[PDB]
């Protein structure tokens, strides 16, 4: 043992490291401040995250650093930028927590983002092993068990948020639901921040959606559902609401991951799994973490957390609406929140191969800003297996609610039909629209009032 | 505006809410099916053409989800006009009846496609 | 109702709006798009963030957006920015849910940041108002109840994160801990990302923690603690691990409040009050969100949120150290976690005026990066009510961890003295490090071997 | 390397890792306290010098904290000699006991110092 401060590179910084199956595998896009070589500054995020701190202890004697230590094994310049390199760092199986995706974000995002030698730092993705998922639940169910549950196959499913955000009371929210469920979408939804509030408490509302799904499942022959919300400010009032939701006999219940945590998700995942609830998870707070390019997490690595910690559908961005989403990123993590195996391909992002050794998948949930135009588009961008979720694309229908959904019902089917005599919608789609309207005097209304409407801005966060 | 009846819209899923297949548009969804590898099943209904719950109530839970299967699935099956003779041989047997053609991906183990192909008089 | 698309601005940019006393305010640091002027842009942070959607729905007849609605009332420029503006958004009291700090973010953060029309949103201050603040515990106990509980009363409190990192076992973990305590140290602690692990389980930990704890104390007269981690995967996990501490009859554990999340962390703050264990807050992944200064939340948001949501320390930056901490705006929200009442104040970030109605003050924990050098600087920066961590400060001193401690403790005792009779600490601190050489032999050998030891760089978040 | 006792270096919280302090030093504290606008008090112990458990031994909880008040608080006396003379009064009347000085902020409530003031014979 010398005491005294060395480089982390002595001991952080190997490039001939060879990757072990079971290690977890971090890519950062590292920004060091002027004068830190690139070696020193991955070392110091390696060291950092792991096993490190800023002096030499006479502890490390005492276990093996050798076995234990993270270790930055790969620099990559980055095109284009003087300074900025993405960093590899591969940790040991034995540095997490089995289960918690809170505990391996505690190592890989604790303290690193905050040093001064470093100007930025963003985490791009990760490579989580076999021998680590498998400590996981997972989702509760999964695309393949909710298409199961619910009787639904052969297109997207077609959700609603209800609006105005807040300030509606419980009866009239059930109104709505019952108007929008009854017109033909699938589910509707409590925004993310209607919990519990003075102009609606959880419980009157929960119980007025109940009648409102079940009437209008009877009414129109199919299952519904609406997603009441059980984040809250303690685990036992999430748990509260969950339970519920339960005794109602109700399919579905939502939460906000990242605002109620991933702690509380985890348990709440459990619990689902436990009582048969399909659970859709909203990303709120998600774009405070990953909307810039140079500092944070990107998303794909918010949805693989998500995909380990549990939730049956994600929001995944809609490409074309009032949110942004870049088309090629979003690509490559909805494929990493479905598939089984994704291979590495950074023209999607996607910096690591992944196996997800049959980890259920997630459905993602298109949402924001969009309308009846943009159905060819999202049907293109994702596929069957998807939620495209209309708020004010259904409340905002000139006929109310019911009209409304009709629209966008319409105009999803036409599309299904439409792609699957063999048309293509990257380039038929506005026929195909115009075609529906000619027999849809709903659909048609719908048209007439967002024809015009598009979201086109410069994308922030591009590959 | 037009008001959304509340009555006599009872739904079916996928396609429901265009006008009636044609046994043209019928076999093109067939057709689609068999294009993407999956496999084609004729399933039929006497009785509760409709979801309910009689037998249990809990979350997830519902009856008249399954529909007695017409034979077995065409493994390996290569005409679509094979799954509609098969409709119409339902068709004639169980003239009361709803019928609907399915499709399995039996990689994913899920039924990727899902639409009614007749509905009966009394309905 | 007219159906289509308008302006948000037609509804939520009132700038002739005068703020109730019962409105949660926000100041959000607004870079938008261009072309996007910044009405426009502000109304769209207030509609989204509270009440609105893309387009107009009929259901705001049902109720009244004008009690509802979030409203931008004020837009003042950026010195030294060109687009970049300050918007002020003012929240009616019944948007929020009593009590849930997840349920405030959920609003005010949830959607916004990924808007296309913004480049970047960054939420720099919230003032909560009376009203609400009534809703929450806050700290369990906080500093008064803590020296009082401790018996410790007229210096900054000591303390220490055992190292390696990660990879020493129990028995090892309860070694240092004890050789660290019976030096002169108030308190060791679980590093953030030590929670249970196939090197070492949780409750094996404690045990031997336990142990160390009281040999330490009856070996030198003084209360200890250490801080023993209850982060988990679940909140079933975390509530057992603080359970068994109850048990073992220990005075303090600790949470990671953000990757733990604010649901859970909500729960064992009750939890915490319920059974009279101090709760140290680790503030992993912090700087994820807080770092960059155009877009994310400043960490005087984050320092609020805990504070409402419950902790008896929260760690608040060196400033000196490892880690990046601006000067004044740390001494902004040092203030805000431990003051009644703190006036406005832009000169230190402060952009509200915050009063606290008697919610306890929360102890702020210097740490990362210092050592015995650093004691005159930290002790005149933050006062007697603080708690200064020295890891490898200790642990990395050349005779082991009980002269480390000692050399800690000797230091700063110095400078309480030295304050005490009139010394200035800003201008006289290396002679009063020096001067105590004399008499003590192990804070000469860690004078020796920290020296030349400092991190200066460039400040990356300047107010 | 030096080795820290083990034994024989018991403490007393803040200052007691020191030098011990001469009676200007004590009073130069006292002098601080006094600036602030702190209010002092003696206290004094007899039994148990330091803190434990006999009692109780939830967290939180330890004996010993409380020692006992010399007369009352010094409410509006300024001079450092006032406090020094009562804790030479107590320290006659009690020579086997231990005595420290401590200082309250009313408006918070806290003691703001503490520390000990002589040290009996016994140990
Ligand atoms: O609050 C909202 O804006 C929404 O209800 C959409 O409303 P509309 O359907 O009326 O637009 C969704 O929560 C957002 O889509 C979430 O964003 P993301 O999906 O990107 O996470
Ligand atoms: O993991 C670490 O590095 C520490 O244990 C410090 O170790 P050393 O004492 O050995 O430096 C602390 O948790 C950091 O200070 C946290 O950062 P902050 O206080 O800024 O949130
Ligand atoms: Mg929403
Ligand atoms: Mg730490």
């Amino acid at each position: 043992f010398k005491a005294g401060v060395k480089e982390y590179k002595l001991t952080y910084y190997t490039p001939e490291y060879e990757t072990k199956d079971t290690d977890i595998l971090a890519a950062f896009r590292v920004t060091p401040q002027p004068g830190v070589p690139p070696e020193e500054a991955g070392a110091a995020v390696a060291a950092e995250s792991s096993t490190g701190t800023w002096t030499t202890v006479w502890t490390d004697g005492l276990t093996s650093l050798d076995r234990y230590k993270g270790r930055c094994y790969h620099i990559e310049p980055v095109p284009g930028e003087e300074t900025q390199f993405i960093a590899y760092v591969a940790y040991p199986l034995d540095l997490f927590e089995e289960g918690s995706v809170t505990n391996m974000f505690t190592s890989i995002v604790g303290n690193v983002f905050g040093f001064k030698a470093l100007a930025a730092l963003r985490l791009e993705d990760l490579r989580i092993p076999p021998a680590y998922t498998k400590t996981f639940q997972g989702p509760p169910h999964g695309i393949q068990v909710e298409r199961d549950k619910l009787n639904k196959y052969g297109r997207p499913l077609l959700g609603c948020t209800i609006k105005p955000k807040l300030g509606l009371s419980a009866k009239n929210y059930g109104r709505a639901v019952y108007e929008c469920l009854r017109g033909g979408l699938d589910f509707t939804k409590d925004d993310e921040n209607v919990n519990s509030q003075p102009f609606m408490r959880w419980r009157d509302r929960f119980l007025f959606c109940a009648e409102a799904i079940y009437k209008s499942q009877a009414e129109t022959g199919e299952i519904k559902g609406h997603y009441l919300n059980a984040t809250a400010g303690t685990c036992e009032e999430m748990i509260k609401r969950a339970v519920f939701a339960r005794e109602l006999g109700v399919p579905i219940v939502m939460h906000d991951y990242l605002t109620g945590g991933f702690t509380a998700n985890t348990s709440l995942s459990h619990y689902c799994r436990d009582n048969g609830l399909l659970l859709h998870i909203h990303r709120a707070m998600h774009a405070v973490i990953d909307r810039q390019k140079n500092h944070g997490m990107h998303f794909r690595v918010l949805a693989k957390a998500l995909r380990l910690s549990g939730g049956d559908h994600i929001h995944a961005g809609t490409v074309v609406g009032k949110l942004e989403g870049d088309r090629e990123s979003t690509l490559g993590f909805v494929d990493l929140l479905r598939d089984d195996y994704v291979e590495k391909d950074r023209s999607r992002g996607i910096f690591f191969t992944q196996d997800w050794v049959s980890l259920p998948g997630v459905l993602p949930v298109a949402s924001g800003g969009i309308h009846v135009w943009h159905m060819p588009a999202l049907t293109e961008i994702f596929g069957d297996d998807s939620v495209l979720q209309f708020g004010g694309g259904t409340l905002g229908h000139p006929w109310g609610n019911a009209p409304g959904a009709v629209a966008n019902r319409v105009a999803l089917e036409a599309c299904v039909q439409a792609r699957n005599e063999g048309r293509d919608l990257a380039v038929e789609g506005n026929e195909i629209i115009r075609e529906a309207c000619k027999w849809s005097p709903e659909l048609a209304a719908a048209c007439e009032v967002w024809k015009e409407i598009t979201f086109n801005f410069p994308t922030i966060d591009k590959l | 505006m037009k008001v959304w009846p509340p009555i006599g819209k009872k739904k079916f899923e996928t396609l429901s809410y265009l006008p009636d297949l044609t046994d043209v548009e019928l076999a093109k969804e067939v057709d689609y099916l068999l294009r993407n590898k999956w496999i084609p099943c004729v399933e039929f209904e006497l009785e509760h053409g409709f979801v309910y719950r009689e037998h249990g109530n809990t979350p997830g839970y519902y009856d008249g989800r399954y529909w007695t299967m017409w034979k077995l699935p065409l493994f390996g099956c290569t005409d679509s006009a094979q799954v509609l003779k098969e409709v119409e041989e339902c068709k004639k047997e169980y003239p009361g009846a709803f019928i609907r053609i399915i499709g399995f991906d039996n990689t994913r183990q899920v039924q990727c496609i899902s639409f009614i192909a007749y509905k009966p008089p009394s309905f």
